[PDB]
């Protein structure tokens, strides 16, 4: 599938959107075998431990 | 990216994303310059050379 990040990125509903691998720009373009989005709820305390 | 011998004095604020920031902070940009945490405690590598 073609994953569109910029309209992701840019949307203001996020509190907290960091990455570790790559600077965010590069999504848009970088391609990848495969995805997985791992999705759960935690107290915004602990956000930072994930 | 800078050019071979360039230098940069600037501290006027980066833009990280589509949406303008006629300002001084946001979400999608930032303050330019980020400050070495030099501590005694650092491991080599982490270390000021």
């Amino acid at each position: 599938c073609v994953a569109d990040y910029s309209v992701l990125y840019n949307s203001a509903s996020f509190s907290t959107f960091k990455c570790y691998g790559v600077s965010p720009t590069k999504l848009n373009d970088l391609c990848f075998t495969n995805v997985y989005a791992d999705s759960f709820v935690i107290r915004g305390d602990e956000v930072r431990q994930i | 990216n800078l050019k071979p011998f360039e230098r940069d004095i600037s501290t006027e604020i980066y833009q990280a994303g589509s949406k303008p920031c006629n300002g001084v902070e946001g979400f999608n940009c930032y303050f330019p310059l980020q400050s070495y945490g030099f501590q005694p405690t650092n491991g080599v590598g982490y270390q000021p050379y």
